């Protein structure tokens, strides 16, 4: 039988370990009633999450899917001929497959060719699927806009800030590390040949 | 390359590009030179490099 985890598995489990470290008693079962310190969190945590995991390559936000070409809409620029729209849950183009010409326009994909394309792309995704050095990354930075938006102290502020950056870049590193780097799509001085 | 396409070569498809991936062509040249050079020393066109002999039924020489 597998062992459960103790660490974070729910939003809720992250945003009472923020709480805590600002300073105040919190659990998971009386969130409701947590006055400033959980009406900042809640309504801070979404904005943080999607822009964190909107702004880097996460592996574990990693996801892909076909896109779509929209009829109707024809670009007149460039030689581009169709747009394609892009996934719903997308939060962040990566990159497309196969190696084609494509460009991001607007809120959309721009293409020559009408074959299948399929995009690359972060998501948001839930709490239990985060590896515990993202968990507590998340916790400190949702902490520090906690001190700016609530407890109003510059000393908490020097305080949480160098926990913070740390757990960032070993966040990273965990994350990074664990594959192997893949090649540059284009070689000039050999595709040439 | 006679060995390339499984020994098939250019039969089956003729115009391959085969040497786009042989950045350093310090081996073929000297291949080629010292193949070029063997034959020049061992055949030299143009020239009489072998002799007939009589044989040893004929007796000795002279």
């Amino acid at each position: 039988m597998i062992e459960l985890t103790s660490a974070p598995t729910t939003k809720i489990e992250i945003i009472s370990a923020a709480i805590s470290m600002v300073g105040k008693q919190q659990t998971v079962n009386t969130i409701d009633g947590g006055g400033a310190l959980a009406i900042d969190a809640e309504k801070l945590y979404d904005t943080l999450v999607s822009a964190e995991l909107g702004s880097n390559r996460w592996r574990f936000a990693q996801a892909f899917q076909q896109i779509s070409i929209i009829t109707t809409l024809n670009p007149t620029f460039d030689g581009w001929l169709y747009e394609c729209q892009i996934p719903a849950d997308c939060i962040m183009v990566q990159y497309l497959y196969p190696n084609i010409q494509y460009i991001v326009f607007g809120d959309k994909i721009l293409t020559k060719s009408n074959q299948t394309f399929t995009l690359i792309y972060s998501r948001n995704v839930p709490v239990s699927k985060w590896p515990p050095p993202f968990s507590l990354y998340i916790v400190y930075h949702l902490a520090s806009m906690l001190g700016i938006s609530v407890t109003n102290s510059d000393r908490m502020l020097a305080r949480i800030s160098q926990g913070m950056e740390m757990w960032e870049s070993r966040a990273l590193f965990a994350d990074a590390q664990s594959s192997v780097t893949l090649p540059f799509r284009h070689n000039p001085y050999v595709d040439v040949r | 390359n006679p060995f390339e396409n499984y020994g098939l070569a250019g039969f089956l498809t003729p115009g391959q590009q085969y040497n786009a991936d042989i950045y350093d062509l310090t081996l073929p040249i000297a291949h080629k030179r010292l193949a070029d050079k063997m034959l020049m020393n061992m055949v030299p066109q143009g020239q009489q490099w072998v002799k007939f002999t009589p044989g040893d039924e004929f007796g000795e020489p002279g």
